[PDB]
This record gives C-alpha cells, structure tokens and sequence, in this order.
DNA sequence: GATCACACTACC
DNA sequence: GTAGTGTGAT
C-alpha cells in the first residue's frame, strides 16, 4: 500500500496528486525511522481510499528533502493540492499518528 | 663587556620611540636604568663600550635592538648610530647554536604550547616577557575600571615596563653565563666576560663567530625584503578563484549532497529491551508538543517522539573524507590505510583509483586539479600566511629567517616561508616565481628596475658525500664528479636502465625515498627497490665504509655519543643512528652554504660595493644551497656572480674539502628566470 | 636510511 | 586551538 517515491517521481506522485498524501522522509541509519516504519505500514492499510502513504529515502533521493528544509528525521509531511498541509517530526506512535491524521484529514 | 636591553613602542618596521633601556656593566657590576629622556646618554654608554674594544650583549639584538637603535637615533636625535657587528653578541643566536636540538618560540611569535620537546628556561622567559607584560597591564587597567585596547601597553613608557626591562637584562645575563659555561664552545681557561671583542671571537669555537656573522647578514636580508609583484598575484588569484568555482560547480553536480547525523543529544536505546545503542546516531526527545492544544498544535514536535537531528552536507573537494566516501560508493576498494585507520587519500593513491562510472572516473582528475588550485590559492592569497597578506608598503615581502633553525645547522624560514615557493616545474610555478624579483623594485634615484643574480652551489650534496668518502676511496668519487660522470657511474653501480634513473635514485637516498619509491623508478615496488639499494652499496664499498665509521663513533641502542662534530666544530645532534649519514651530509652542506654567503657579502663589501637598496646590491633570499641577490646594474650582477664563485672556492680551501666546490649563477629579472 | 612551514577538515 | 593528513621546498 505504501508508495516508494524517487526524486524524479516526486512532483507527479505528490505535488500533482489528488487527495491527501503523507510523505515520510527517512534513512536506514536512523533509529527512530526504523521505529515508525512498522507503524506507517498499518496506517497505509487502515486509511486506504482515505489517505496515501508514501516514503522517500533521503540517501537514494538527495534532491527533494532540502527543498522542504528537513532538519530531522523521520519527517512526516502531509500534502494537499501540492501544498504542505501539516508536518510532524519524530517517531510518533500509532495513536499519535491516527489522531494527527484524523485531525488533519 | 656589558649586557643590555631596550623597550620601544613597536616592532622594527614601525618603531618611532625609545621608551627605556638598561645596561649591566661587568666591570662595575652595576645596573643602570635609562628613561625616555636618557636616550642620548644610553647610546653614549653603548658607544663607550665600543671605544674600549668591548662587547655588548643583547638577547635578539641582531634582529631588533641594534637596527632599532640606529633607526631611533636618526629619528629622535638626528644622530648616526651604528654598532659594529664585531662588538655585538646575541644570546638568542648563541642559544640556537648550543641548544640546537631544542625549539624556541622565536621571541613569542610562536605558541610555546604547540612546540615539540622541552624549551630552555631563561630563553623561554625572555620570549614570554611581552605576553606577561601585556597581562599585567591588562590586569591593572581593569582593576581600575578602564577599557583595554589591543597593543596599548606599548604606547607610553611606564615604570612597570622599566621593571620588565631590568628583569630582562637580569635573565639575559643569567642566560649568557649558562651558555659560556659550555666547555665545548668556550675554553674553561678563559673568562669570556672579561675579554675584548677580538679575544672573544678568536678564542671561542669557530661556530660562534660563524653563527653571529650569519645572523647579522640574515637580519639585513630580512630588512631588505624580496621585491614582490602584488598586481600580478592579485590577477593570478582571480584566475585561480574562477577555476576553483568552475571545478566545484562540476564536482557538486557529479557528487550530490547528503544528510548526516548532527546535534543529537541522547543515545538511541532499543525500545523493547532498552539496550543502549551507542553506534546509532544520537537522537533528541521532544519535551513538549502534541497533536492538539480542540485547536491543532502547529508545532513540529511531539513530547516523547524521538528523532535524529541531521544536517545537509554539500560535497567539499578539499575534504579527504568526502572524497573517500564518494569514491567507495562508486566501487573503490582502499588498499592503503593510516594509523588511525582512515583510508589514504593523496595524489598518488587518487592517480591509481579506478571506478567504472566514466563521469566519476573523470571527476577524480577534477578533484586532483582542485586540490592543487586550492594549495596555490592558500599560499598566495587566502592562507593566514599568504603572500598578499605579508607584502609591505615598500612593495616587498620581509620573510623571517631563523639562521640556525634546524638541528643540522640549516636555516628555517617563515612568515611567510620563502623557501617553499612553487618551483617553475610545478603547475603555476612560473607565475609564482616570476612575482618575486629584483625587477619589481625600482631604483630609489633613477626609477629603473634592479636585476637579479641567482647563484646556487652545484651538486653540493654529492660533493659533501665525495668529501667524506675520500678517506676510504682516496678521492675516486670526488674525481668522478668533477671529471667524469658520477651519474652514469652510479647507474652502473646500481643497475637502473637509464642515466636519469640514477639521478632520481641518488637524490632518493637524500630526500626520504623508501624502497617502494626506489623500485618505483624502474616500474616496480619494494623488492626491486630493496635490491637496487643493496646492489648499489655493494658496488660502492666506500659508502658502506663511511656508514660504519659514522656509527662506530655513535653507537655501542646504547650511545657512545649522541652527536656528530660539524665542519666548524659544533655538536650536531643525531636523532637516529639510521639518519646519521644524512645528518652528517645535510650539516656539511648547510655550514658550507652559510660560510659561503657570509664570505660572498664580505668580498663584495671589500670590493667597495654597498649592501642595501640605497647601494649596489641586496640579499633577497637564501634557500639552503641558493641565494637570490638584487643588483642595481647588470655589471654589478656579474660581479656578484663571479665573487660568489671565488667565495665558494675560498670556503672549500678553508675547510680542506676533499672535493672541489663550485657554483653556477644566472642573471635575470626575477626568480622564474634565475632558477 | 631527512630538514621544516603551513593549510584545510573535523572536532571541542 | 588541537589532531590528523598532506603538500611546498632543499
Ligand atoms: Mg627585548
């Protein structure tokens, strides 16, 4: 259910998409990213048709993150109409994520 | 004999006022203080010691006190004051001769904390006086509530300054007596604090006289300066800067930026077991933050939700770690590592790196060019010691020279180091060397550029070796150098394919060329290099004999003696029995070149030529086996060149050298042409 | 099997 | 400012 983005597919998959898209900027060497990954998998399946969860690995795709001023990871950016609607940084739990989404959707 | 010191308002270049001076007279055993209005009486006292055929002791007087007094006497009193070289003794010069195995802060210009080894105590105190005075001054000001301004402690005379001046002489006297107690340089049967100047130089070891003449001459050389073409370097800098930017533009496109952990406070701990995970990047755990305040909380953090602080890093070609990171990702497997375990990333290694991505392979050449460009920019313009930062108002660079800075007796150069200007054979070397030249100095009367005489000692290292092996081969090697062809002789001795291979091979033994570096001359490694050395030595028994004779005087790692006797009799400290022969060779060459430039200047002056820009010639730089001399006319340049050859022959005869010594001179407008 | 100055990064 | 690495010259 999770969309794996690339720098070259970002503009089309995120900025010009319909409906809400949650983007997770992560790296394999980050402990916290590893913590939330399992959480995002369950969120994608639970919110399908309601939300699209996508991931962008900042090591293999170095061009995008800088444009959004990433300063920490994981960084969850909620996009709506090609604009960043909301943003949270850190390994939130299932509940903090669910309430973050429900609240912003 | 008298010991003395002065305090003035600035460094030699801009000193305008005498603050005070102190004189200790051994004949009366009394200290006398001279305040600002006693300047004329101070000079009178110094001239009275000269009238008696006496001696004047200063610590660093050759470079500062003596020329400062001449300058200040003319400026403040309209008086001509010129202490003769023969009447002056310098305890700093003496210390550098006797304690040549020790470093020193060169009167506080160097941070004592960064020097390796121990430091002689009295000299340490003398070098630190300025800094100690400044701290007392600053302390006293603040105790009274007024602001301290950089350098204000030297603007006016005050009694604290006078007290430091007295202490200075007290310590200089102590230092002096400690140095005169060294029986190797000063015969114990003579009291050197009770003799006239002629006795002092004639009864002390020859090295004492030579080091003072060298320091006197090099102080003059520093004052002369090396004429420098500022505009040319400013234009070279624009060119280099533009190329640097273009290389960076190309390299940053090829090697993209990335993120790295940065600013993490706490350690990442496994969420389930709690096991600390020291290797993971450090994290931060928001103390505040939530989803709602319900009104939404538009803050980025959530209390308890950890994250890893990171920073964006752009590829930096000057970073050998960035280079290593990107090349390994491109498939490079390092073979050479450093003690700290880091992969070696130098030009030789980079030359050998092979990665299959064409663009990244080509980018390695861009990286090597970038490192070289930066090297040039740092030396000429951006470094703390860049030429553009040191060129003075007179259009000259006045580099400092420590006449006996190295253990072997070689001089050291700094601020900036004029002995490390890129050679004409290296990238941009021609433009660098061309910017240093007599042509850039316009005569004070006629406005016409001066000309340059560049003179070097011919193959000095091999002739020194020939000299020392003459005891074993009866001059065979020396005979081959000056009559046959020593290079092809060594080529056969070794086995190397061509003559030039032998020239590289021979210089190799001299300038740290290891076995791998040797075999690497014929296209191989260690073995073909470890065999070439052995073969050479078996076919040149005299060198083997020399080596064993040198070590038998040093070893039995128990030492029989930790020093070798130099050509002028001084002790030359030997660091390793293995470095003994090179220590012996480098020392001989250094002393030969030192006496040579001293004798050359004396003969020119004997011929009636005046040393200085207001005269006929000016020493501009002395770089080990070579001197660059500015000359008012081409005719003088010719005389200097001929005189230098005469002086070299005089030196060879003076020390009964077994190999004939020679020089070669070239006349031109700058250092590029006079190479 | 040499002597020495100095710059640039990375870290405190 | 210090430690580690390299380059500039003989
Ligand atoms: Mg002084």
């Amino acid at each position: 259910k999770i969309i794996h983005l690339t720098d070259d597919s970002f503009d089309t998959d995120v900025l010009k998409a319909d409906g809400a898209i949650l983007v997770d900027f992560w790296a394999e060497w980050c402990g916290p990213c590893k913590m939330i990954a399992p959480i995002l998998d369950e969120i994608a399946d639970e919110y399908q048709g309601k939300l699209t969860v996508a991931k962008l690995n900042i090591d293999q795709n170095p061009g995008t993150a800088p444009k959004y001023g990433i300063r920490g990871i994981p960084t969850l950016l909620l996009f709506k109409n090609g604009e960043v609607a909301a943003t949270k940084v850190g390994a939130l739990s299932k509940g903090q994520l669910k309430e973050f989404l429900d609240a912003n959707l | 004999m008298i010991v003395s010191d002065i305090e003035a308002n600035a460094l030699l270049e801009s000193v305008t006022k005498f603050h005070c001076g102190v004189i200790y007279d051994y004949s009366t055993a009394e200290y006398v203080s001279y305040r600002p209005s006693d300047f004329g009486a101070y000079l009178d006292a110094l001239e009275a010691e000269v009238a008696r055929g006496g001696l004047i002791v200063f610590h660093n007087g050759h470079k500062y006190d003596v020329p400062a007094l001449t300058k200040l006497a003319k400026l403040q009193l309209n008086r001509e004051f010129h202490l003769p070289r023969e009447n002056c003794i310098d305890t700093l010069v003496l210390s550098r001769l006797i304690h040549s195995n020790l470093k020193d802060t060169d009167m506080g210009l160097l941070r004592s904390g960064k020097l390796p080894g121990a430091l002689e105590a009295w000299g340490y105190r003398l070098g630190e006086m300025k800094g100690e005075y400044k701290d007392d001054f600053k302390r006293m000001l603040e105790e009274q509530g007024e602001e301290y301004v950089d350098g204000m402690e030297w603007w006016n005379f005050n009694e604290e300054m006078m007290d430091y001046n007295v202490q200075d002489v007290v310590v200089t006297k102590a230092l002096l007596e400690k140095l005169l107690s060294d029986k190797h340089y000063f015969p114990p049967e003579i009291d050197f604090t009770d003799v006239g100047y002629t006795t002092f130089w004639s009864e002390s070891l020859e090295a004492v006289d030579i080091e003072h003449r060298a320091a006197w001459l090099l102080a003059k050389q520093e004052r002369n300066g090396f004429p420098f073409d500022t505009k040319a370097i400013e234009e070279l800098y624009v060119e280099l800067a533009a190329r640097r930017s273009e290389l960076l533009r190309k390299l940053t496109e090829t090697f993209g930026s990335w993120y790295q952990p940065k600013g993490g406070t706490e350690m990442f701990c496994h969420p389930r077991t709690g096991k600390p995970l020291p290797k993971y990047p450090r994290i931060k755990t928001p103390k505040v933050g939530g989803i709602f305040k319900c009104e939404l909380d538009t803050r980025e953090y959530v209390a308890g939700a950890p994250y890893t602080p990171v920073e964006h890093v752009v590829f930096n070609p000057s970073s050998r770690d960035h280079i290593q990171k990107k090349l390994q990702e491109a498939g490079w497997v390092p073979t050479k590592y450093t003690d700290k375990g880091a992969p070696v990333v130098d030009d030789e290694v980079l030359e050998g790196v092979r990665v299959d991505d064409p663009e990244k392979q080509a980018a390695i050449d861009l990286i090597k060019e970038y490192l070289m460009i930066q090297k040039r920019i740092g030396q000429s313009a951006e470094g703390d010691k860049a030429w553009l930062r040191y060129v003075a108002e007179d259009g000259k660079i006045h580099g400092s020279v420590n006449p006996n800075g190295a253990v072997t007796g070689r001089a050291t150069h700094a601020f900036p180091n004029l002995a490390q200007i890129p050679g004409v054979r290296s990238p941009y070397g021609e433009q660098c060397r061309a910017a240093f030249g007599a042509e850039h100095h316009l005569d004070g009367i006629t406005g016409k550029p001066w000309v340059q005489a560049g003179i070097d000692a011919s193959g000095l290292e091999l002739r020194c070796l020939a000299h020392f092996m003459a005891r074993f081969d009866n001059g065979e090697y020396a005979h081959e150098i000056l009559n046959g062809d020593i290079h092809t002789k060594n080529q056969i001795a070794a086995e190397l394919p061509t003559r030039d291979n032998a020239k590289t091979f021979i210089y190799g033994f001299l300038y740290g060329a290891g076995d791998e570096k040797i075999g690497q001359i014929v296209g191989a490694g260690k073995e073909r290099g470890k065999e070439l050395k052995k073969k050479f030595l078996e076919n040149t028994p005299a060198i083997a004999a020399l080596r064993e004779s040198i070590q038998q005087t040093l070893v039995e790692v128990k030492w029989k003696r930790r020093w070798i006797k130099g050509l002028d009799g001084r002790k030359v400290h030997v660091r390793s029995p293995h470095a003994a022969l090179n220590t012996l060779l480098q020392s001989a060459g250094a002393l030969i070149c030192k006496l040579w430039i001293i004798k050359t200047e004396e003969m020119l002056v004997e011929k009636g030529l005046k040393h200085g820009w207001d005269g006929d010639f000016a020493y501009m730089a002395w770089v080990h086996d070579e001197i660059q001399v500015g000359c008012r006319t081409e005719e003088i340049a010719q005389v200097v060149i001929e005189t230098a050859q005469e002086a070299m022959r005089w030196v060879g005869d003076h020390w009964n050298f077994r190999c004939l010594l020679d020089t070669e001179g070239k006349m031109g407008p700058n250092w590029a042409i006079c190479h």
